[PDB]
RNA sequence: GUGAGGUUUU
RNA sequence: CCCCCGCCGUUAGUUGCCAGCGGUUCGGCCGGGCACUCUAACGGGACUGCCCGCGAAAGCGGGAGGAAGGAGGGGACGACGUCUGGUCAGCAUGGCCCUUACGGCCUGGGCGACACACGUGCUACAAUGCCCACUACAAAGCGAUGCCACCCGGCAACGGGGAGCUAAUCGCAAAAAGGUGGGCCCAGUUCGGAUUGGGGUCUGCAACCCGACCCCAUGAAGCCGGAAUCGCUAGUAAUCGCGGAUCAGCC
């Protein structure tokens, strides 16, 4: 079953600048357990996280908190005739985690030759606040609280 | 930036564009430049325009001309069947000839999923 | 300099060496950015010292032997925390309010039968 | 054969392929050891009578 | 002083020499210290239990090499005698080094 | 790569070092 | 990957070379191919177990350092097909 | 106040 | 009740650290320590035990607190029984035939034959990967006809020695991204890759078709896949890194 509270999945108190919120996003950027190649993008790169955004090297994501998180989407449906289980009264932890796993591939899937552009393909989207999670909150997250037909099937 | 060979990889590093010239590889494009003094991290386009033309005779001294040893790929198969050996029809039936398995893996010289009826 | 602190992750034989001096943090023959160079978790080591307004007047070099690299940093976060016996372990108002008093015991789990790499196994076939 | 496969291999041993690294009492030649001589099957029905101490069950 | 390769079967029966030469050599001249531990060389033979119809899930089989050495601080005619005139030949195969 | 003819670890996976990349 | 010692089997090293003493018929029965074919006599026919049965081999002066190991017909592969798949 | 295109016997 | 793990006064002080202060080649090196350090020996070692709420009844939220917590952690462990499931490709045993033989006798071939078709291991779709200066942070089994630093001949695959070891230093091995690196510039491209016929070294009767594949030739396929699968709950995936076991390479 599932009737049990979770674990010590809250990682660790880190030491660089605090900021356990985006160190987990570095854990989303990295693959194959590789360190000192993903943390060089966020920390050791001194020319792409600054000199282009205008200010504020560490807290670029001020714009990438207020209006970028995907929150509200369907869980899972079987043959389940016409439920449309969008609204759901969703959770802030899932709201953060869908951003942390859905704001990743706007730099990996979008390549560029330069070793200073393919990294911080994402930092301009975080500083400006654009990408694939801005139109999605207007497409998917604005079709639940306006009118009246879907289904009584909830849980 | 013209090369010693024929197919130009369009202005890359001297370890890269000079390599896949026929007759040249990793251990010839790596030692053929450190003797002449070119730093292997530089570009073919950023070479000296005299090093463009004087690094061409060094390649064409000993080994046989481009396409001729590629014809010796088909001619060595001819000379091994001096009496019409069994290795000749090991070659000319579309399969690897070392002795790999050919129902699974080593699907290369066979046509990929070409012919079965059932 | 020789203290009670023995922080053993990664089967690292920990011998931590510190006394009141002048420098912030030292290591065996290097200067904290050449031997510890390579992991970002080594840019700020002395968390039990800097957390209690006792930042940088300790020598804090080591003789630690076993395993890899970041368990030495865990032997600073836990090795200094066991090595504060000079700074009076009856001081119970320096490590208690912060979320600090969980000890490093998370070791990598061992390997079993029918198995490649410690709970990775071949799957079902149904034929 | 079943009985005299031991005496079949006791001719002059030639060289370092087709090794006669066989089990002693039965007719096995698989998973023998340079500390036992017996095989993985005969350590089960011989060393678990108490006949061959040393090797035990660890199970940690 | 001298190295003596102590190999016992079980560590209690190896303590029947490592705890008998020592307590038989402390009291009358040419004293002795306790045994330092050599590494127990636990072998690994993790092989299949069943003869034929047993594919995976095999049992661990070890082989424990219990070994120490006792450091005497003076050898003489009343302590080399205590190495070879007392014996409990049930868990002991020792050697004497030079 | 492991399965390559000559890489850094292609000598490790296949057993011996190369005639251009020796031991020392 | 051949070396300075070109090995022929001691069972079959000089018991193929009976021709070079006087001169006899153009056949002699050797067995192996992992042993090197004899370089002393040339031009004649050497009987050998060629993989399937004892059928001879005949050189035509084209071997300088070529290996005889490509002479083994025993897989009489007629062609493709005849599978009866999905089993 | 609510649920199935829906199955065959080895 | 049987151990790993985090874990100590006592710990043996052949791992021994100038940690005091010692002197040194500036490795505790060396002619006393054991104060700080394992292997392996070991007995103490918290228990929702105390408090306040839910309760006639232990289930009882949380606090103190330590090595950890209310089950300290994984692990070690496998009921009465099922499948007339399978084992003579162990052993003994009933039984069919074979004992001038489905036995041995002698060394080439075969299990790696090819056009397929399902899942199991290595596993690149590139600047986040990569032949590339480089030397390290080593958990444990290995190794005296074996490992083989240094010292070699080395474009070397590897001849011939010796250094240390009848077996924790001496040497295994290289721990891997640690590189503060120069670059490979959106590329079907040094990201990536096999089949290939000639030469040079073999440990080995001998490597072909059944040596590792060693610099060489040469590099076909691949930009993340369909009807929804399937190993994974916080030290769990994932590349990376080490040894055996019959062991000469290693398939
Ligand atoms: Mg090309
Ligand atoms: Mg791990
Ligand atoms: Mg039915
Ligand atoms: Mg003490
Ligand atoms: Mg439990
Ligand atoms: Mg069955
Ligand atoms: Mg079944
Ligand atoms: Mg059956
Ligand atoms: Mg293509
Ligand atoms: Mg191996
Ligand atoms: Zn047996």
């Amino acid at each position: 079953a599932r009737r049990r509270r979770a674990e010590v999945r809250q990682l660790q108190p880190d030491l660089v600048y605090g900021d356990v919120l985006v160190t987990a996003f570095i854990n989303k950027i990295m693959r194959d357990g590789k360190k000192n190649l993903a943390a060089r993008i966020f920390y050791d790169a001194c020319k792409i996280i600054q000199e282009k955004t205008g200010q504020e090297p560490l807290k670029v994501f001020k714009q990438a908190v207020e209006n970028v998180k995907p929150r509200m989407e369907v869980r899972s449906r079987r043959v389940g005739g016409a439920n449309y289980q969008v609204p759901m009264e969703v959770s802030p932890r899932r709201q953060q985690s869908l951003a942390l796993r859905w704001l990743v591939q706007a730099a990996n899937q979008r390549p560029e030759r330069r070793a200073a552009v393919r990294i911080a393909h994402e930092l301009m989207d975080a500083a400006e606040g654009k990408g694939g999670a801005v139109k999605k909150k207007e497409d998917v997250e604005r079709m639940a609280e306006a009118n009246r037909a879907y289904a009584h099937y909830r849980w | 930036a013209r090369i010693a060979g024929v197919e130009i990889p369009r202005n890359k590093r001297v370890d890269v564009a000079l390599t896949y010239i026929y007759g040249i590889g990793k251990a010839r494009a790596k030692e053929a430049l450190e003797k002449t003094g070119i730093n292997p991290a530089t570009r073919v386009k950023d070479l000296t325009e005299a090093e463009v033309v004087r690094l061409r005779e060094y390649v064409e001294n000993t080994w046989k001309l481009e396409g001729e040893l590629r014809a010796e790929v088909a001619a060595n198969i001819k000379r091994l069947m001096d009496i019409g050996c069994y290795r000749g029809l090991r070659h000319r039936r579309g399969l690897p000839v070392r002795g790999q398995r050919t129902r699974t893996n080593a699907r290369t010289r066979k046509g990929p999923r070409k012919t079965v009826a059932g | 300099e020789q203290y009670y602190g023995t922080g053993r992750r990664k089967e690292a034989v920990a011998r931590v060496f510190l006394r009141p001096g002048n420098g912030k943090v030292t290591v065996n023959g290097q200067d904290f950015n050449e031997y510890f160079q390579g992991l970002v978790r080594a840019v700020a080591a002395l968390e039990p010292l800097r957390a209690v307004d006792a930042l940088g007047h300790f020598d804090a070099y080591i003789t630690v032997r076993g395993g890899g690299k970041s368990g030495q940093i865990d032997a600073i976060k836990l090795g200094i925390a066991r090595a504060l016996v000079q700074y009076n372990p009856d001081y119970r108002a320096k490590l208690k309010p912060l979320g600090f008093l969980t000890r490093d015991a998370r070791v990598v789990e061992r390997k079993k039968y029918g198995k490649h790499k410690a709970r990775r196994a071949p799957q079902y076939s149904k034929r | 054969a079943r009985k005299a496969l031991i005496e079949k291999a006791k001719r002059t041993p030639k060289f370092k392929v087709r090794a006669y690294t066989r089990c002693v009492r039965c007719g096995r030649a698989r998973s023998v050891y340079r500390f036992f001589g017996l095989c993985r099957i005969c350590l089960r029905e011989l060393a678990h009578k108490g006949q061959l101490p040393g090797v035990r069950k660890a199970s940690w | 002083k001298i190295r003596i390769k102590l190999r016992g079967f079980d560590h209690k029966t190896l303590d029947a020499s490592a705890q008998k030469i020592v307590e038989a050599a402390r009291r009358s001249g040419a004293q002795v210290s306790g045994p330092i531990p050599l590494p127990t060389r636990v072998r690994r033979f993790t092989v299949i239990r069943g003869p034929f119809k047993h594919k995976d899930s095999r049992e661990h089989f070890e082989l424990r090499t219990h070994n120490r050495l006792v450091d005497i601080i003076n050898p003489n005619r009343k302590t080399i005698e205590q190495l070879m005139t007392l014996d409990l030949p049930t868990g002991v195969e020792i050697e004497i080094k030079t | 790569g492991k399965g390559d003819r000559r890489t850094r670890r292609g000598k490790i996976w296949r057993g011996t070092y190369g005639k251009y990349r020796p031991r020392k | 990957s051949l070396k300075k010692g070109v090995f022929v089997d001691d069972h079959l090293l000089e018991k193929v070379l009976e021709l070079n003493a006087k001169g006899e018929k153009r056949l002699i029965k050797t067995w192996s191919r992992r042993s090197t074919i004899v370089p002393e006599m040339v031009g004649h026919t050497i009987a050998v177990y060629n993989g399937k049965q004892h059928v001879p081999v005949y050189i035509t002066e084209n071997m300088v350092g070529h290996k005889l190991g490509e002479f083994a017909p025993t897989r009489t592969y007629r062609g493709h097909g005849k599978e009866a798949k999905a089993t």
